[PDB]
RNA sequence: CACAAACGCGUCUCAGAGAUAAUUAAUGAUUUAAUCUUAACCUAAUUAACUCAUAAUAAAUCCAGCCCUAGAACAGGGCACA
């Protein structure tokens, strides 16, 4: 039973997701050029809560999506109660995405790496290597 | 309708009893504006 | 005045109008207030205490005459 | 233009006009009368 | 004048969970730290945030234990 | 050498202190302190501004008499600047002189 | 009054003027042997911007003001009405004489600015960056100096300069 | 009053709220009287120590009404501190991003500079519109009167008053408006 | 480059809207001509700043011990299947 699905509009935004940084490769396109591509691997993504436009920023929604499946064992009381009522196991980074009401998505709902095509141009943002003081 | 005591208070449940110890006052000639009790050599 | 009346004077009330009593009750002197003058970089320092007698007064009755023009 | 303090008629067809809270000498007839109050 | 607004908190101030348990007084408490419950406070009271804050000891011992009163 | 300077600027401030409280007070009933004072005079009505503020805190009713009484006088002192100058005195501007 | 009427009628022109009844003075002014009409009615320094009434007889359907030819003013006079007048549009008072373009009232823009007593326009005016002290002192002008005969019941002079 | 102690003095020093109305009113006109209530200037138990203070509650305060050309010659201007910041910005500018900027402003810069003007900043509220929450209104006791008569245009006039003021001169029948 | 890393000489990415100064043009009155207007209404072409859309940050209250591409200390991320 998921949310109703609503036909693309203008201006709308879609739903990232948290994937792991494996390393690099090369690769070489059809007119001799080199290039170098980072691999990217989606292991655990769900959609974890939902919040309302009105009650987050007043012009788009914010959906939450989670992080890599992490242990029980050595996470707070709150934490482990919240992903007990969803039924899903602890996830390490939790990060809010903004979303229009146009492409909202039912808490609980798995994303895989097919999200995005090829051809499209995509955001990074992440913790740079701390070097210290 | 005719006013006869009246009383603030932080509620009106404290207002309201502060309203009747105006009244009680009244009633019973014991206000602040009574005459002051006479001390003059009888 | 009173609570329902107020008798204003053209500057004062005559003394056949309203009678004040008082009555004394201590004849004291007051704390010791502390006068003192100083002037920077010339060395001049004045200390001096004084002592103000004082009187205290209790008023008994306030009463007004019933004659009024 | 030519800032100047002030403004005078170089050819009899300059005409005084007020804009931008400033007098300007403009000339149709010869455009180096442009004159500017400053 | 207009009537007391007698029966204003008429089911909140009694309210009976259940007709076959008895009423429980359970007053929850948060317990909030020193910095969510100064700026509850000063925006409960209309006033600031500075003064909410204690003293330390040399404020509070020189205060007098016993001041004037009047009237 | 503060305790006795601040003593000297005690008067003051308690003096200004009173005509705030004076100024408050006569704002109250729709008259400035400026018109409430110099028409109170002309009374002949020597109070000064201490029992003025005493009277405006602890004495609702009687400093509104004391407002309706500078209102009243200064009332009449435009109509006679508005007149001819000839009008009698108003019944509340006569001089009443002590001798 | 006369308006001027020009139809087209299958490749002729034809224009012609047309007189329109007008209103005429009131019969009876307090100052019969006055020269001009301020003066006439003992208006005389008594006016302000804020007079509608009166303002509202010497301008033209579309915001324009008469010459002073036809009203009959003196030059002391004209150049006060001519003053009220520009105050009077600058403050959002006769919304009824402003020319109608069906075509430019669409595409609104920002909210207008409720304002009174500019003495000068609002394009012509540039911020004061560098306002200074007291011994030096930039002010901003309010009101005309062509305005300061008018009576003052309070005695104190108005304030042109704050 | 024949009070008790404890009743008569919270009585005494009570909090009261007050509305002042923007339509087409001067900032500093409006600041005048909403500075005085703030200090508690209008109380005849006025005194600095004394906690004494009310609210205030300024609605339409996009509507205000700048005397003259103050509207693009008067300059708010801070400095965010670091070196090149110094922004200085327009009335018109300032109104036209923050609409209530121009009023607080103009109270912030009236109170007495010591330290109880942060706390009695607290208890001004402003409103661009008549927009207010229903738990603000319900606190409200008298609205103070508008400091400045606002003049009424000319189609706001009756056609009672129109035949009523004279004509003042009679133009001739032959021009053209 | 004798550490599982660091590093350049190597590789990657880098943006929309509003807004203006001088100046240019339309309509038009004081001055029934004309005239960009510290005359009104509407409207046009137009420096850089600047402002903002937008993006980043987001869970109150496991934490002894060990590990860490986190780190001066203190903090922070992992320790179920590894
Ligand atoms: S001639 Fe008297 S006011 Fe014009
Ligand atoms: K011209
Ligand atoms: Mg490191
Ligand atoms: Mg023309
Ligand atoms: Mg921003
Ligand atoms: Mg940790
Ligand atoms: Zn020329």
């Amino acid at each position: 039973e998921p949310w109703p699905i609503h036909p693309w509009e203008p201006g709308s935004s879609r739903v990232g997701l948290i994937a792991l940084k494996l390393g690099m490769m090369p690769l070489w396109t059809k007119d001799g050029q080199k290039h170098v591509v980072t691999l990217l691997q989606v292991q655990d993504c769900h959609v974890l809560k939902y919040t309302p436009k009105e009650n987050h920023n007043g012009r788009m929604a914010a959906l939450t999506v989670g992080g890599k499946t992490v242990s029980h064992f050595h996470k707070s009381a709150s934490i482990l109660e919240f992903y007990q009522e969803l039924g899903l196991p602890p996830k390490q980074k939790v990060k809010i995405f903004n979303v229009t009401e146009n492409a909202v998505i039912k808490p609980g709902t798995p994303l895989y790496a097919a999200h995005f095509r090829p051809g499209q141009y995509v955001d990074v943002t992440a913790k740079t290597i701390g070097k210290g003081f | 309708r005719k006013l006869i005591a009246e009383g603030p208070g932080e509620t009106v449940l404290v207002a309201e009893e502060e309203a009747a110890r105006v009244a009680l006052r009244k009633l019973f000639g014991f206000t602040e504006n009574r005459r002051p009790w006479d001390y003059s050599k009888p | 005045g009173a609570d329902n009346f107020t008798l204003l004077g053209k500057p004062l009330l005559g003394k056949e109008l309203v009678r004040v009593e008082a009555t004394v009750i201590e004849k004291t002197e007051s704390w010791p207030k502390i006068n003192m003058k100083f002037q920077k970089r010339k060395n001049y320092q004045r200390k001096r205490i004084t002592v103000n007698p004082q009187t205290v007064l209790r008023i008994n009755s306030i009463e007004i005459a019933p004659c009024l023009c | 233009f030519k800032t100047k303090g002030v403004l005078k008629k170089r050819c009899r067809d300059c005409y005084l006009v007020k804009r931008r809270g400033r007098w300007f000498i403009y000339c149709k007839t010869n455009p180096k009368h442009k004159q500017r109050q400053m | 004048t207009k009537p007391i607004p007698r029966p204003d908190p008429v089911h909140n101030i009694e309210e009976t969970h259940d007709l076959v348990l008895k009423t429980r007084l359970e007053e929850k408490g948060e317990h909030l730290e020193q910095g969510p419950m100064i700026e509850q406070l000063s925006k409960m009271f209309f006033t600031t945030k500075h003064r909410w804050y204690p003293r330390g000891q040399y404020h509070r011992r020189r205060r007098k234990p016993n001041p004037p009163k009047d009237r | 050498v503060k305790c006795t300077r601040a003593r000297r600027l005690k008067k003051r401030s308690l003096r200004t202190l009173w005509i705030n409280r004076i100024t408050a007070a006569s704002q109250e009933h729709g008259l400035k302190y400026p018109a409430f004072i110099i028409n109170l005079i002309k009374c002949q009505v020597e109070l000064n501004r201490k029992v003025l503020a005493d009277l405006a805190i602890y004495e609702p009713k009687t400093f509104k008499s004391l407002a309706a009484l500078a209102k009243r006088r200064r009332e009449e002192g435009f109509a006679a600047a508005l007149g001819d100058g000839k009008e009698p005195d108003g019944i509340f501007s006569r001089v009443v002189q002590h001798r | 009054f006369r308006e001027v009427v020009e139809i087209l009628d299958g490749k002729t022109t034809i224009i012609e003027g047309r007189i329109t009844e007008t209103p005429q003075e009131s019969p009876n002014p307090p100052n019969p042997t006055g020269q001009c009409p301020i003066c006439r009615w003992n208006l005389k320094h008594k006016y302000n911007y804020e007079d509608v009434l009166l303002l509202s007889q010497f301008i033209r359907p579309h915001g324009g003001m008469l010459p002073r030819r036809i009203t009959g003013l003196c030059q002391e006079e004209h150049l006060k009405i001519e003053e009220c007048v520009k105050m009077a549009h600058r403050a959002g008072l006769l919304p009824n004489h402003r020319p109608k373009l069906p075509e430019g009232f669409v595409p609104k823009s920002k909210p207008r600015l409720n304002r009174y007593l500019t003495r000068w326009s609002p394009r012509s005016v540039k911020p004061i960056y560098n306002k200074g002290h007291r011994w030096n002192k930039v002010r901003m002008p309010v009101g005309s100096p062509l305005l300061k005969d008018n009576v003052s019941y309070s005695g104190r002079p108005l304030l042109l300069y704050h | 009053s024949s009070f008790s102690k404890a009743p008569q003095q919270w009585a005494t020093f009570a909090r009261v709220w007050y509305l002042l109305d923007g339509k087409m009113q001067p900032p500093g006109k409006l600041a005048a009287m909403a500075s005085v209530k703030l200090q508690g200037l209008h109380k005849p138990v006025y005194h600095q120590l004394s906690d004494c203070g009310d609210h205030v509650v300024i609605m339409n305060t996009r509507h205000i009404a700048f005397s003259g050309n103050k509207w693009e010659q008067k300059v708010y201007s801070s400095h965010t501190g670091y070196p090149g910041g110094f922004r200085q910005v327009t009335a018109a500018q300032l109104h036209q991003k923050d609409p209530v900027a121009i009023v607080k402003l103009a109270i912030y810069g009236m109170l007495p500079k010591n330290l109880h003007r942060r706390t009695m900043m607290q208890r001004l509220h402003l409103f661009p519109d008549e927009d207010i929450p229903e738990d603000i209104l319900k606190n409200l006791v008298e609205e103070l009167p508008q400091p400045r008569k606002v003049p009424r245009r000319l189609d706001e006039y009756t056609q009672e008053e129109i035949e009523a003021f004279p004509r003042v001169w009679s133009p001739p029948e032959d021009y053209r408006l």
